[PDB]
């Protein structure tokens, strides 16, 4: 993908939802469809559990290498972290190519 | 053994195992005829005026081996792996170990 990631022929599936419709009062037949409803809306918690494998690095760099590390300069709030309000801040974009391998 | 017989290979690497990490080095050495062959009664006076650098001791003709120094058994880059991974480290063994000696 254009965009990163990884490419998959399955990925994993779609989950769909929604909430069974409990129609309103209704008092005498009609062929046509009910299209009074009460409002509702549901609410619940998902857990999302993964696996990862990684590939450990053996290299036999000497000197010491780059790495991803928290360097700010007068900092007025700490990122990666609720402020004030209480809404969550991210300065940075954080990718993966920090190591280093002889081509 | 023999004398067109090398003593022992050279090691040097380190090996990440979990919860232990054992270092290896090797080096080549030199070691000098010191005070040839003699003990010799080493003593000074106060110096740059301080009485405190006036000392009485023996200088003897023997070397010794020093592996008091982190960077005689770590590389920057295994440091580093580990300052930026660990809460906390101690030394569990020690194996030293001298050959393919050669005297001139």
């Amino acid at each position: 993908p254009a965009m990163g990631g990884f490419g998959l022929k399955h990925p994993p599936p779609m989950m769909l939802i929604k909430n069974t419709p409990v129609p309103g009062n209704i008092t005498s037949f009609s062929d046509v469809p009910v299209s009074s409803f009460i409002t509702q809306y549901s609410t619940g918690q998902v857990t999302v559990e993964m696996e990862w494998e990684l590939k450990k690095e053996n290299s036999k760099r000497w000197n010491p290498e780059i790495q991803y590390t928290n360097n700010y300069n007068d900092p007025q709030f700490v990122d990666f972290a609720p402020d004030g309000s209480g809404e969550y801040r991210t300065t940075r974009a954080i990718g993966t190519r920090y190591l280093t391998r002889p081509l | 053994d023999g004398v067109g017989n090398a003593s022992g290979d050279w090691h040097c690497d380190s090996t990440w195992m979990g919860d232990r990490v054992v270092t290896k080095s090797t080096r080549t050495w030199v070691l000098p005829s010191y005070n040839n062959h003699q003990y010799r009664e080493i003593k000074s006076g106060s110096v740059d005026g301080s009485n405190a650098n006036a000392y009485f001791g023996y200088s003897t003709p023997w070397g010794y081996f020093d592996f008091n120094r982190f960077h005689s058994h770590w590389s920057p880059r295994d440091w580093q792996r580990l300052i930026n991974n660990y809460w906390g480290f101690r030394p569990r063994s020690l194996r030293v170990k001298i050959f393919n000696i050669q005297v001139k």
